[PDB]
């Protein structure tokens, strides 16, 4: 009955977006640090 | 008096349609509500654990007549926000007791002060939170069955009209419809609950039922499962009307919906009465034997309602940028410890429940106090974000987002530190009103020995903290998105105030800008009075502890 | 907050302290990590938890001459 | 045993229900009918007419009960123009 | 003690969890936004009942069979179950840190709530004075010297009086020595 | 009314003149800074006057008032020679706390002061109070005003560092909570005269001990739980980060001689090994890992999880030494931590704007007053002979080897490994090649403000160092009276 | 460890594991009055379990524990 | 402390509270009467909670006697 805009779980995931936590796999981060060279 | 108050609020307002008189309304009903303290006030003169009034359908006891008090001026500090204008213009020039009440100040008030705002137009607003008011008063007195049904219904039937009386909003109207709706299925299982007590009993009073489980408390054809079972459906119909979790979902989005002046009312006064009244009937269905009566304890589902409120509130809250909803969860994980008390039967229990409850309806006012003073206070405000345009009934509710405090510091210091200390209430931080009492609500616990729920609620304390912290690093981290309005500062834009003496004769003439507007006194007395009392809690303890220690004397004597 | 005096910020040296300061988002659990950790955290303490529990009260010098025992216990 | 059917019909009316909202009010209904013809036939079998008035005031706040729903369904009609909920 | 059939016990866990679980996956087909019909219970929605089987299953079964090999009934057995049941609560996500991490939370809290004792039930009543037994622990300000030596011991700054001739007693039985300090004056 | 609620008011009394001499004047900053600097050292003065006036060897609480009116919350102040150096430190720090960050605030400068002035308040209390709900009372009312000094005032990382700290005592904290209001439960008050006089259960005790160990290991800090301290000290303002070390780092520290030492001796014993397991470890990794962090700030956050572990073990050893040398390095560990403090929070990043040790070198070539003070506060960290670190250290040592000999002998690798971080920091700033080639312009030396703050903080070290008699004459009698144990022909006399 | 698995057995994991937790409970809501009315049924049902089925109250905590960790996983 | 201090001040921190909120000047002269007006409110609301803790005290006092009579006659009819 709401608007999306209130109750909606799609305007959580733009203040809480998943990619606020880095994911990096072993390719990526194998120094578990970052990507940093 | 309450009922003479309404009758003759109606017979007035039937008679009118101007809107105008819709102050005038609010004012006689915070008049009413003062005579209808006064009397109960002369209510409290005797020691007994409760008398039977006209016909034993109704009962008085001190704990009845010190929360009807209670009540009266709680709705007194409510009806305030619908009783004065929310801004005023002050100078000094019309500052002593000669200007106040002898002079006269002429001016166009009309758009500084929102003269014909919603909420100063709905003549019926002051007459249908009596009708609220009636019916709690009288769920808190109720000694029968029917009556307790009647009452419940009275309560309800005003909360849901008010939550639809902003018509033209399309917010307000869906919650109202929300709620009679979950609402009316929770009345089906107090209805329910009564009847099945009746059908195994044949009495509708609720001394014979507690004389009937006395009777039944000794450690064959007639068991009497149908006490706890009755109780339990009974329960489940009031832990809804508290939006104690499972049963929960509701709450956040009524409270979202509608009006903020409106929500004040409803998610503080329901829960005063409901949990009054449930306290009464734990006391005397508590099992003084442990028997094979003692293991269907209805108790256990508040038990349970406060393990999963706890989580809930304070999980959840975790992830909401939107204040309401917000606040609506943190209102969730409080009766989680006003649930765990009520359902610790003890002498310590029982004085902690009275002081969480009504430190709590008294804190949580400030947070409703304070967010409706900021959003009438951005009026001499501008700002160009984004994410604040798109918002809906942005009179209705003109705070809806954590965002838009970001920077108040900046623009209210004390407003934002009263904000503050409430806040910190919440978490339980000393020396804070709200620390005394989560303390003495673990300290019954611990001692008859609820320790495992007593460790959930002080984990479940830091988690909730968490998002209580986020509202504060909103406020003072950040600097203001909200910058004053330009115009209303230009140097050549001045309105003409000018000063009368008693026969309307011109003392002075002043020429006043934006600066010269304030806040209105109801709404900054109102919050300073709590701020302080949350503040100096610690230095005027003695009698208001007292006071529970005696009531919950009473309650266990003989 | 004050200006400072001027520093030849080098770009190499920033990038990597600002790797230090984010480096925690990123640590996994891995056969390797697991193992480091198990053996910091539980072994070395309870090693020496372990010692500490059997010498307690073990040994005292006070007064202690010859024809005496350093042994308590 | 009448009594406890029709209150599940009420409850199966909530159990069965993704899209009418109206159906909430007749299952509303449905579950108070069962109640107070449960009061009702108890009232008969113990011999108290304190049964059937209770029965009485059940009607009257679930007629009121009717009023005050309809009423807010007007309002919610007016302003959205669909009893319906996008499922 | 009496023994318990740990496989009957099992089965038991497993339906009693498992039927609520089978009521949780009915939920889901009844919310369900498509038209997936009546036997999407068991298929698209039947992990969620099959896990929650295999969850309780596993706690019971393992707590009695703690049981028996314990030759007891307490707290501790509370533990095993739970871990054994947190252990197959990881085993569906399929990464081993969650297999030992929703082990170690189930495990323990399932052992604190039942070492508390059991408070989302009717909590034990000891049936006692509670005046008398709040002032007897207020004021037993002493104790017997003896009750103390119990629990602590003697040594470790703790020389009741008699400690040195009782060591003598331990050093000689232990060590074959007999203490016999030195005098440290020529004279006498 | 009495001589210690003077103490409280004065902080209190500033506040207002600060919040209203606006109203009388659009006034300066200046008169803001002067007001709360002129407040706090009135209250240094009342509390010296304290000084003069205690009895070194009374067993009576002093400078009480008959309260006469009880309540459910009512404050009882009084003051013994367990607390009244703790006073002193906090009274001393405050004054120089206010001075070191003279110029470094800028914005909010009434928010700042107002929150320092209502900071020395609650630490005073906590010291005061004669009842242990009312010490949780004080211990924790200075988490509010910590969340929103670091947010205000604190650096970049400030959000997450604020967090930090408030979660991790309020968790930590709540634990405490559980524990005191079972012995209130059990005694009916948590006033001293009467706890002092109750002896709970050994199963009691050693579930309260459980609970109060869990507060003190997470505001210690123990190695695994120290993150809020590496975050909230390094992000917090340079005034922040003095208080936070030397004065709220010492609650935990002055809470055992209340709250363990007196009312649960027995599970005090039976536990000392995983005190001791623990203060161990923390005292070695901490240490390694303080070797090779690259942020001179968090370099000092670092090295005082290692000092806490030694003053630890020293209040768990059961020995009239080891509990003096505690006190004594935590006294001792106010003032040069609040130097090496000084130099990197406000001297370095005032000058840089930067806390990383690449940037720095051969600072003792164009600031060589700086490196005179910075090498003394580097030795008094390395707890060199001369300076009151060492003589806390030596006495902290003594007995942790005295109670379980093995952990003192892991613990006094301290004497190895404090020396190294100390003496490395030291040669890698001050000394280790020529002025950095990545300072563009030269750098002034230390200012008459940063002199003599520094200059006062190293004449307590030293002062304190040779004749610490001052503080040990007045310990002695109520320290004697926190130990447990019997000796067999010295007891129980007739 | 110190800014590793201190943190991600930890605050850091506590952090990113919560906030997952609450935005799937969060997503139970979407303001519908059918699928709230189902809820509260839901919620009747399991009260009525437990306390007629004199179920063992630990059978109550792994309930719970299991809802919470499905929560915890997404999708 | 004393109550009629306690409160009396409590009404003056509730001015200086209210012209913080409104953001108006503490002190203006001609609305000075406010501070006498406020702790007077505050003064008379304390004689109130010394005439609520004088009967307190009083019923407090009688019920740990009454707990102590009961206790008593309780023990006295077990001594049979
Ligand atoms: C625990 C509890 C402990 C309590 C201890 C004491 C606490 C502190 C004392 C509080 C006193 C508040 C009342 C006095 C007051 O407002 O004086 C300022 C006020 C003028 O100062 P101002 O704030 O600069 O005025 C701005 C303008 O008047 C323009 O102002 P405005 O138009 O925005 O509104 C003016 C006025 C509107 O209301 C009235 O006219 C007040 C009527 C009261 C009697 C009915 O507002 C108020 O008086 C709000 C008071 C709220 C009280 C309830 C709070 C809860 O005084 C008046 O002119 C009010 C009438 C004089 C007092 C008569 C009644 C005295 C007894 C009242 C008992 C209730
Ligand atoms: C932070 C909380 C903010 C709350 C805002 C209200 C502040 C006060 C908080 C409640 C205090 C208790 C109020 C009880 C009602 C007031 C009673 C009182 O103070 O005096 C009793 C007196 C009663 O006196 P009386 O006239 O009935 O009889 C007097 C009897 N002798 C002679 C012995 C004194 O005041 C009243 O007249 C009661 C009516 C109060 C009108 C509405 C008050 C609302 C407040
Ligand atoms: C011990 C039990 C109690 C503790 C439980 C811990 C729960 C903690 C919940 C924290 C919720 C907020 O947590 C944080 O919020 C802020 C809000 O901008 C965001 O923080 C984020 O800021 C920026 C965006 O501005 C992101 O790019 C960055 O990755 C992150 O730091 C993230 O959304 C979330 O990391
Ligand atoms: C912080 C908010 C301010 C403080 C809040 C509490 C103040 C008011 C507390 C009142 C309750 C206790 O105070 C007392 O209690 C008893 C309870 O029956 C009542 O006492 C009443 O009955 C007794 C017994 O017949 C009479 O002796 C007495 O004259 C009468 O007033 C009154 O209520 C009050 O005299
Ligand atoms: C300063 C910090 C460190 C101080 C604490 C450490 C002190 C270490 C003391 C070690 C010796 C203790 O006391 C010592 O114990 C050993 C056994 O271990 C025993 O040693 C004995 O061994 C043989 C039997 O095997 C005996 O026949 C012989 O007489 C004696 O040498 C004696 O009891 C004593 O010599
Ligand atoms: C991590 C969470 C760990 C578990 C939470 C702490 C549990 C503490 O709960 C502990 O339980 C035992 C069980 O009787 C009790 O401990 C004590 O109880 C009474 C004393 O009153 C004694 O008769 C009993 O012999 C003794 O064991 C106390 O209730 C409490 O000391
Ligand atoms: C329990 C809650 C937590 C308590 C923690 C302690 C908090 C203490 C906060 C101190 C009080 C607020 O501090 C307040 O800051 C605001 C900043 O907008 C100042 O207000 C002023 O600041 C500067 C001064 O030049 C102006 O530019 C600004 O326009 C104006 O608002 C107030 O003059 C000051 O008093
Ligand atoms: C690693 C940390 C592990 C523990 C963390 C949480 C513990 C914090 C402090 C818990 C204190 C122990 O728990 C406390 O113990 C005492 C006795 O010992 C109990 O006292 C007793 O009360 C009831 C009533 O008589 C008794 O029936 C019962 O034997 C026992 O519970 C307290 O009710 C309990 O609150
Ligand atoms: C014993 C276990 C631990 C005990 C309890 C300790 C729990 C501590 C948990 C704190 C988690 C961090 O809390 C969260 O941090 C993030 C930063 O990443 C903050 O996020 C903030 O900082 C980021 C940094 O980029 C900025 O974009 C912005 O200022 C804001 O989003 C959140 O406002 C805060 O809520
Ligand atoms: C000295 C140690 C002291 C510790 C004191 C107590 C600290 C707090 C204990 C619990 C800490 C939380 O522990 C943490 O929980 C969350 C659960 O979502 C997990 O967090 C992570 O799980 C997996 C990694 O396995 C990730 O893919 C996922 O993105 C993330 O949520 C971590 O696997 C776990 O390390």
């Amino acid at each position: 009955f709401l608007p999306e805009a209130m109750v909606g779980r799609s305007k959580i995931d733009e203040k809480y977006p998943d990619s606020d936590y880095p994911t990096l796999t072993d390719k990526e981060d194998p120094d578990m640090n970052g990507g940093y060279i | 008096m309450i009922m003479i108050s309404i009758l003759s609020l109606l017979l007035s307002t039937s008679v009118t349609l101007r809107r105008d008189m819709s102050i005038l309304f609010n004012r006689i009903s915070i008049i009413a509500l003062a005579y209808c303290i006064l009397h109960d006030t002369m209510s409290l003169s005797f020691i007994s654990k409760g008398i039977g009034l006209h016909g034993g359908l109704l009962h008085i006891t001190n704990l009845t007549q010190i929360f009807h008090i209670f009540i009266f001026i709680i709705s007194i500090l409510i009806l305030q926000l619908t009783s004065f204008y929310p801004r005023k213009v002050w100078i000094p020039e019309y500052s002593s007791l000669k200007d106040i009440f002898f002079n006269k100040i002429l001016y166009y008030r009309t758009k500084i002060i929102n003269k014909m705002g919603e909420h100063m137009k709905i003549i019926e607003y002051p007459l249908i939170l009596l009708f609220v008011i009636s019916g709690a008063v009288f769920l808190i007195s109720t000694n029968d069955l029917v009556s307790i049904f009647l009452s419940i219904e009275l309560q309800s039937y005003g909360l849901y009209l008010l939550s639809t009386i902003y018509r033209n909003s399309e917010l307000s109207t869906t919650g109202g419809l929300i709620y009679f709706l979950l609402g009316g299925l929770s009345s089906c299982f107090i209805l329910l609950g009564t009847s099945l007590l009746y059908v195994n009993s044949g009495t509708t009073s609720l001394d014979g039922l507690y004389i009937l489980n006395s009777i039944s408390d000794v450690n064959s054809w007639y068991k009497p499962y149908y006490l706890n079972f009755s109780l339990l459906i009974f329960s489940i119909g009031f832990l809804f009307k508290v939006s104690a979790a499972p049963f929960h979902f509701w709450s956040p989005d009524v409270y979202d919906a509608i009006p903020t002046i409106v929500t004040t009312f409803v998610a503080i006064i329901a829960k005063i009465s409901i949990f009054i009244f449930l306290l009464e009937l734990v006391y005397y269905t508590n099992s003084n034997a442990n028997s094979y009566l003692s293991e269907f304890s209805w108790t256990y589902a508040l038990l349970i309602s406060s393990l999963l409120s706890l989580i809930i509130g304070t999980v959840v809250g975790l992830t909401q940028f939107r204040i309401k909803r917000l606040l609506a969860y943190s209102t969730i994980s409080h009766v989680g410890f006003i649930l765990l008390a009520l359902s610790v039967s003890s002498i310590e229990s029982t004085q902690a429940f009275i002081f969480y409850l009504i430190q709590y309806s008294i804190s949580n006012l400030n947070a409703f106090f304070i967010l409706i003073t900021i959003g009438f206070s951005l009026y001499g405000y501008v700002t160009n974000n984004k994410e604040y345009k798109s918002l809906l009934d942005k009179n209705n509710s003109p705070i809806q987002l954590i965002s838009q405090l970001k920077g108040y510091f900046y623009i209210n210091p004390l407003l934002s530190l009263s904000l503050a200390i409430t806040i910190f209430s919440f978490v339980g931080v000393p020396p804070l009103v709200g620390f005394f009492a989560k303390q003495m609500v673990l300290s019954a616990a611990l001692d008859n020995g609820y320790i495992f729920l007593s460790l959930i609620a002080i984990i479940t304390s830091v988690i909730g903290a968490v998002y209580y912290l986020n509202v504060i690093k909103e406020i003072f981290f950040y600097s203001p998105e909200h910058e004053v309005n330009p115009v209303l500062n230009e140097s050549d834009s001045n309105f003409s105030l000018r000063i009368l003496n008693e026969k309307n004769v011109l003392i002075r003439s002043v020429l006043l800008k934006g600066r010269n507007i304030f806040i209105s006194s109801p709404f900054s007395i109102t919050i300073s009075i709590i701020t302080n009392v949350i503040l100096l809690f610690i230095f005027m303890n003695k009698e208001w502890l007292s006071m529970g220690t005696i009531l919950v004397q009473i309650l266990f004597s003989a | 907050g004050l200006q400072h005096y001027k520093i030849a910020m080098d770009p190499a040296l920033v990038r990597l302290g600002s790797m230090i300061s984010n480096r925690y988002k990123y640590f996994r659990w891995t056969k390797r990590t697991a193992l480091v950790s198990f053996m910091y955290v539980v072994v070395v303490p309870s090693t020496i938890g372990y010692l500490a529990y059997k010498t307690d009260g073990l040994w005292d010098l006070r007064a202690k001459r010859r024809g005496d025992l350093i042994s308590e216990r | 045993n009448i009594t406890l059917i029709l209150f599940l019909i009420g409850i199966l009316g909530f159990v069965l229900n993704r899209k009418n909202i109206i159906l909430m009010l007749i299952s509303i209904e449905i579950m108070l009918l069962s109640i107070t013809f449960l009061i009702l036939l108890s009232s008969l079998n113990m011999d108290d007419i304190i049964g059937q008035t209770y029965a009485i005031y059940i009607i009257v706040v679930a007629g009121a009960e009717s009023a005050i729903g309809l009423g807010i369904l007007v309002a919610f009609y007016r302003l959205r123009g669909s009893i319906a909920i996008e499922y | 003690y009496h023994p318990k059939d740990a496989v009957h016990l099992g089965l038991k866990g497993a339906a009693v969890v498992g039927g609520i679980g089978l009521l949780f996956a009915a939920v889901r087909t009844s919310l369900a936004r498509k038209n997936v019909g009546p036997w999407a219970i068991f298929t698209r929605n039947g992990k969620l009942a099959a896990t929650f089987a295999a969850v309780g299953g596993a706690y019971d079964f393992t707590r009695a069979a703690a049981a028996n090999l314990r030759e007891k009934e307490d707290w501790v057995n509370n533990g095993i179950g739970g871990l054994f049941a947190g252990a197959t609560m990881g085993l569906t996500t399929g990464r081993i840190p969650r297999v030992l991490g929703f082990a170690a939370l189930t495990g323990v809290v399932l052992a604190t709530a039942e070492y508390a004792g059991s408070g989302l039930r009717g909590v034990f009543k000891r049936d006692v004075d509670e005046y008398e037994r709040k002032e007897f622990l207020r004021k037993n300000r002493r104790r017997p010297i003896e009750e103390t030596l119990a629990e602590i011991g003697e040594g470790r700054g703790i020389k009741p009086p008699g400690y040195y001739e009782r060591r003598a007693q331990r050093l000689k039985e232990k060590y074959g020595v007999d203490i016999n300090p030195v005098c440290a004056d020529p004279d006498q | 009314m009495s001589l210690l609620y003077v103490l409280l008011i004065i902080p209190i009394i500033g506040i207002f003149l600060i919040s209203t001499i606006d109203s009388f004047y659009f006034f300066n900053v200046s008169y803001y800074k002067k007001i709360a600097l002129i407040t706090t050292i009135l209250n240094l003065i009342v509390s010296l006057i304290i000084y003069i006036l205690f009895d070194f060897s009374n067993n009576q609480f002093q400078f009480i008032q008959e309260n006469l009116d009880l309540s459910f919350y009512d404050i009882y102040l009084g003051v013994d020679g367990v607390s009244i150096y703790f006073v002193l430190l906090t009274t001393i720090i405050m004054p120089i706390a206010l001075v070191s960050n003279w110029n470094s605030i800028t914005n909010n400068i009434k928010s700042y002061l107002i929150i320092m002035l209502l900071l020395e308040t609650l630490l005073l209390a906590v010291f005061l109070v004669l009842d242990v709900l009312l010490f949780y009372i004080f211990f924790e009312s200075i988490l509010p005003p910590l969340f929103i000094l670091i947010g205000l005032f604190g650096s970049s990382n400030k959000v997450r560092a604020s967090f930090y700290i408030f979660l991790y005592t309020l968790l930590g904290s709540l634990f405490l909570l559980l524990s005191i209001l079972t012995m209130s439960s059990i005694v009916g008050t948590t006033y001293f005269d009467v706890l002092l006089k109750s002896s709970f259960e050994y199963t009691t005790q050693l579930f309260l001990f459980f609970g109060i160990f869990i507060a003190f290991a997470v505001k210690t800090p123990v190695w695994g739980l120290n993150s809020w301290l590496l975050r909230a000290h390094v992000e917090s303002p340079l005034g922040g980060s003095i208080v936070l070390a030397a004065i709220v780092l010492k609650l935990s520290l002055y809470g055992v001689f209340r709250l363990i030492l007196p009312i649960l001796p027995q599970a005090s014993l039976n536990l000392t090994y995983i005190v001791y397991a623990i203060g161990a470890i923390t005292v070695l990794y901490a240490s390694f890992s303080t070797l090779r962090t690259v942020d001179v700030k968090e370099l000092i956050a670092y090295s005082s999880v290692a000092h806490a572990a030694i003053y630890l073990m020293g209040v768990f050893s059961n020995t009239i030494q080891g509990l003096e040398g505690a006190i004594l390095l935590g006294l001792a560990h106010g003032f040069v931590s609040s130097g090496l403090f000084i130099c990197a929070g406000g001297i370095l990043y005032d000058r840089t704007g930067t806390r990383l040790i690449y940037f720095f070198r051969g600072l003792t070539q164009i600031m060589p007053l700086f490196s005179l003070f910075f090498f003394i506060l580097c030795l008094g960290n390395a707890g060199t002979p001369l300076t009151l670190n060492f003589v806390g250290e030596f006495m902290s040592l003594y007995g942790t080897l005295e109670r379980l000999p093995i952990a003192g002998m892991l613990a006094s690798t301290s004497i190895i490994f404090s020396a190294a971080y100390s003496i490395y920091m030291y040669n890698r700033i001050a000394f280790g090649g020529s002025v950095s080639l990545y300072f563009i312009d030269c750098f002034r030396d230390l200012t008459k403000r940063e002199f003599f703050i520094l200059f006062t903080l190293v004449s307590f070290t030293v002062i304190l160092g040779i004749y610490p008699s001052f503080v040990l004459d007045g310990l002695h009698y109520n320290i004697s009276s926190v130990v447990y144990g019997i000796e067999p022909n010295a007891s129980y006399l007739t | 460890l110190d800014k590793g698995s201190i943190e991600l057995f930890g605050p850091y994991g506590l952090e990113r594991g919560l906030v997952k937790l609450s935005k799937n409970i969060s997503s139970l809501s979407t303001s519908h009055v059918t699928t709230y009315a189902l809820y509260i049924l839901v919620g009747f049902i399991l009260y009525l379990i437990y306390n007629n089925l004199l179920l063992d109250y630990s059978y109550l905590l792994l309930i719970i524990i299991l809802l919470l960790l499905l929560m915890m996983i997404g999708e | 402390v004393n109550r009629i201090l306690f409160w009396t001040g409590f009404g003056l921190a509730v001015r200086f509270w209210q012209l913080g909120i409104e953001m108006r000047p503490f002190f203006n002269r001609k609305s000075l009467w406010a501070y006498p007006l406020f702790g007077g409110v505050g003064a008379s609301f304390g004689y109130w909670l010394q005439s609520i803790d004088e009967k307190q005290t009083k019923m407090l006092e009688e019920r740990k006697q009454a707990i102590l009579e009961k206790r008593a006659r309780r023990a006295q009819r077990q001594a049979e």
